[PDB]
């Protein structure tokens, strides 16, 4: 029973201060009980720490992508108006997470490589996303005009989101052509697996917070000449 | 109550490879606050930003 | 009866709302006017009703069916010019006007733009001819067009009343048959008043 | 009304349009001279290197091309199929931008030869240009035409669109240049044609649909 | 009239918001990833032929802004500057090309540091790359600044024309390509650097006149 | 001996000459404008005597002088507004005179804009404003610039009367100090006819 008003403003309000703290406990839980209270493997030594701050970025990058093709393959389709708004609301937080990705994986690769810039299928795979990104924030930037900026940003977050697994396995298999494979296997090892996981929520519930920011900041720059607004 | 260092910032803070994990650290950090001051900054401003409107 | 009809059509762009709630039946046999102010938004009303543009809210129908329901056959029967005349200007008039045949071209194109005043300009392209005659290559397609609705965005922008008059009798002779004429004017019809049936932007 | 007519007809406003689409082609031409000039008489790696110039300069010039598919038609006759021509939108679109192949992608197909001959490839080097080329542009044309289907209402001719589409092309420059640098090691190289022959079909289908969508967007 | 002025509102009309000025960067960006993607991961390749791929770029980014800088004005602003300001037209004239670098090679030099780290050039290799791109950049909208205004403001305009805008640019590639090998070859640059220094002094000084001349004659 | 003077101006286009041999002498506090109509002669014969583009055959000396001779104590007294403004779309209403006046001291920007019938429009961005009031942040200069002189074409081609009728009474009002001014109006001016010298292109 959806009702999807300019009511909905108040819904965020709901939600901020809960949502936010409870983001703030599970991030410094994580990062205390990470970053200082877990051991490090054998060949990386201390350095390994940075998985709990690079691994979640990468994973909620994708997930809010994949979070953009469901929100605009609804607001095409059904015609609802605040669903291509949330493409917006979670361009420059995905361009953000994904930035974040990518300084910390080279950031992390330079023990291994010896150098700042490794042009990997992880590495390079992070710079395609983005790109469809800043693309994304370029486009709705583009349109003077709101309620236009949202659906073809919808339309081009459905063209990213159908060539993104083609781009993706693409240089995934471009990679084996030059080199020909990964460094070593994926060991997360049972002592080390608690604290990931809790950072992944708690980046997921940070993101969640930023994006009901961002709503509530677009919902006023769509509706700011209604009456509605006179507070 | 299983603190993995032994010590404090003489063990701490140098993790033999504490000045890429550092960095990392700061240049995380600063992304995320910038969002939400701009965020909370920007729709405060829109909330004065009726004002000047309204004259 | 009813082929052409909106529902509760309303339109909202920035703060000023240019008309809200619009239903009005538009049958066959009738000839229909659009009234209104140079702010007032009666292209963006027009262009509606042709379905390029989504409505904000409401909706308007095809014999009783939704437009992009029935896209395909809406398109036998429409012929729409604007603002923008919508015709190539390095290509010249006689072929311009041909891709809008089905049939029966290169000789029946001739009769058509003469009437309109463009004899002698047949193999001549846009691009060296007058705004004025340049409008009425557009204009042409009425005598040829079997559509049986004419919709004209300002079609007296600057042709002459001689012509003016022989557009006016082309749409006089045209809805009687069971043609229809959605238009909009400045210059005041020099036609029988009660074949105008207003409405305005209320 | 039918394929053939608004192919043929937007093929005669091509002809008609000379002295514009020879910039992508003197583009080409002078993308693919400065790298042999940019580097002395050393031939190794100029082998090593002609594919991935040559199909940044297709690339390229293919957005030089493509820069006009709407421009001249929003502001006169992007409508009048949409309006008009009661065959569905999809398939004008399609016709449209087989007609900007036709008229761009061709050219670079007979410009073949004689880059063949600067940068000294062998005749299966040439065959494989052909082959990589004649089922690379249709999808740089087709994947290209969201990006200005969704511009074209902007009219900001330039930076704005080399960045919706060019990160789309990534995968067609990837497996033409390892095609290409594969047969320069006279390996078969028909695996890799049947994967661009793939991709193409690929995009034969959502891109029509997904220009068309873009399109009655943009009008509104 | 208070060149400084004009300069402020040509940064207005180019720039709409905060976020999106960073758009020539992110054009930047794509098109040197573009190569490592067809020409290899292996960094000595890349190394190699950075000067090629990082002046194609500003060379794309110069054509790209260039068309903008005259093309648009014409249907709304390109008088009320040959009819107003009665300060001399070079004066605004090289207020807009100035403009034009500072929106254009401002941010290709300050992304320099990110780019030669891409590429791995080295802290030399980066010194002489910043300094010769911020050396000859400014250079390519003087040269240019005369040929855009007439292919974007002359009817019946033949293939000629576009002669005097494109091929005029490939002295300073050239040099700049030579200059920047001889410098990553660990070799001292500064008679090359005086060439694009005297180049620079003196293009600056003329461009203008012979632009404002153009305008005048295009115009009528 | 006097400001600006036509000197047997020639100039042709196409096939058609749109005058010849113009040479009529303006000094101060003339209201005048140009009849016939506007062909191609329209931005012609204004272009010619502010020297924005240079004459098939002839001259104009400002002030006794050639205008291209000094180019500096003739542009400093004019101002011009046609077919396109030249005011750019991008920028704010108040922004946008801000450059255009000699300094932007914001004392009187507004007070020009309020008088110009754009109360309130200071912050709104100019490609926001419908359709006519583009036009006239352009005729707002006029409240506030020292210039003598004024080149204006179509400078009621969509204001409305009530604003068009605030445009005529100031050029009066100058004329009878220092100024002068020459209109070209397909809209007949209601004014005195004595009050306007009228001319052609012959
Ligand atoms: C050095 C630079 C690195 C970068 C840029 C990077 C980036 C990424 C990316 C993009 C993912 C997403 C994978 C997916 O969603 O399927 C990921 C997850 C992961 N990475 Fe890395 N990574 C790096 C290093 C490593 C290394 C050395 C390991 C060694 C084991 C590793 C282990 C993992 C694991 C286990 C996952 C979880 C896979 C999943 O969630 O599906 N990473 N990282
Ligand atoms: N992008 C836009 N283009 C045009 N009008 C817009 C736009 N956005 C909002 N509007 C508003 O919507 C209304 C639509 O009016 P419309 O453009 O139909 O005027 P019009 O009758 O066509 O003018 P004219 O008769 O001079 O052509 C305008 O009053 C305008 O204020
Ligand atoms: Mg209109």
């Amino acid at each position: 029973q959806l009702a999807i008003p300019p009511r909905l403003y108040q819904i965020c309000g709901w939600f901020i201060p809960w949502l936010a703290i409870a983001s703030v406990v599970v991030l410094t839980v994580g990062w205390i009980w990470g970053f200082g209270f877990a051991p490090a493997d054998y060949q990386q030594g201390n350095s390994y720490r940075i998985i709990y701050l690079h691994v979640p970025a990468a994973i909620w990058s994708m997930g809010i992508y994949a979070s953009m093709a469901v929100a605009a393959f609804i607001g095409l389709v059904w015609q609802m108006k605040m669903a291509n708004l949330a493409v917006a609301a979670m361009a420059p937080i995905g361009a953000v997470f994904t930035f974040i990705a990518l300084v910390t994986g080279s950031a992390w690769g330079k023990p291994m490589w010896g150098t700042w810039w490794v042009w990997d299928a992880r590495l390079t795979s992070e710079l395609v996303l983005l790109f469809l990104y800043v693309g994304v924030i370029a486009l709705w930037h583009a349109f003077d005009d709101r309620r236009l900026a949202g659906r073809a940003a919808g339309i081009l977050v459905l063209i990213g989101v159908v060539n993104l697994p083609i781009i993706h396995y693409s240089v995934e298999w471009w990679n084996t052509l030059h080199q020909g494979s990964t460094r070593m296997q994926q060991s997360i090892d049972p002592a080390m697996r608690s604290p990931l996981r809790w950072s992944i929520f708690g980046f997921l519930l940070l993101s969640a917070t930023l994006t009901l920011m961002r709503m509530r900041n677009l919902i006023l720059l769509m509706e700011k000449r209604r009456p509605w607004v006179s507070e | 109550m299983t603190p993995a260092f032994a010590s404090w910032n003489e063990f701490f803070a140098m993790g033999g490879y504490a000045f890429f994990v550092w960095l990392a650290v700061v240049m995380t950090v600063i992304p995320l606050v910038v969002l939400v001051v701009h965020s909370v900054m920007q729709h405060r401003a829109i909330l004065r930003g009726v004002a000047q409107q309204r004259a | 009866m009813g082929m052409l009809e909106a529902r509760e059509l309303l339109c909202e762009r920035d703060e000023r709302t240019l008309f809200s709630g619009l239903s009005f039946t538009l049958n066959a046999g009738e000839w229909v006017q659009i009234t209104g102010s140079n702010g007032a938004g009666k292209t963006t009303l027009l262009r509606l009703l042709t379905g390029l543009s989504r409505p904000d809210a409401g909706e308007v129908l095809w014999q009783g069916q939704p437009l992009h329901q029935v896209r395909d056959s809406y398109h036998q029967n429409l012929l729409w010019i604007g603002h923008q005349p919508g015709i190539k200007t390095r290509l010249t008039a006689l072929e311009n006007l041909h891709f809008y045949h089905r049939d029966g071209d290169t000789a029946q194109c001739l009769e058509a733009l003469a009437q309109a005043g463009l004899a002698g300009f047949e193999d001549i392209p846009v691009n060296q001819l007058s705004a004025g005659q340049q409008r009425r290559v557009a204009l042409a397609r009425l005598w040829l067009t079997r559509a049986t609705l004419w919709i004209l965005d300002e079609p007296f922008t600057a042709i002459d009343v001689n012509g003016v008059d022989r557009l006016t009798q082309r749409m006089a002779q045209h809805t009687e048959q069971g043609g229809i004429v959605i238009l909009t004017t400045h210059q005041p019809l020099n036609v029988a008043e009660s074949k105008i049936r207003r409405i305005s932007l209320t | 009304m039918m394929f053939w007519r608004i192919f043929r007809l937007e093929l005669r406003v091509a002809f008609r349009h000379s002295a514009e689409i020879a910039n992508p082609l003197w583009f080409f031409l002078i993308v693919i001279t400065l790298f042999p000039l940019s580097i002395g008489p050393e031939p190794q790696l100029l082998a090593r290197i002609a594919p991935g110039i040559i199909w940044v300069a297709a690339l390229l010039s293919s957005l030089l091309a493509l820069e006009r598919l709407f421009r001249d038609d929003l502001q006169d006759g992007s409508l009048e199929q949409l309006m008009l021509l009661p065959l569905p939108l999809p398939a004008v679109v399609l016709a449209k931008v087989m007609a900007h192949w036709m008229v761009t992608g061709l050219p670079l197909l007979i410009l073949s030869p004689l880059v063949a001959m600067l940068l000294g490839m062998d005749v299966y080097g040439w065959q494989v240009m052909a082959l990589t080329l004649l089922l690379g542009t249709p999808t740089l044309g087709f994947l290209g035409a969201p990006g200005v289907a969704l511009t074209v209402g902007l009219k900001r001719g330039g930076v704005l669109l080399s960045i919706l589409v060019l990160p789309l092309t990534i995968p067609l420059l990837i497996f033409a240049t390892a095609a290409m640098d594969a047969a320069s090691m006279h390996l078969p190289v028909d695996g890799y044609l049947a994967i661009l022959g793939a991709l193409l079909a690929g995009t034969a289908t959502l891109s029509p649909f997904a220009t068309a969508a873009a399109l009655r967007i943009s009008i509104q």
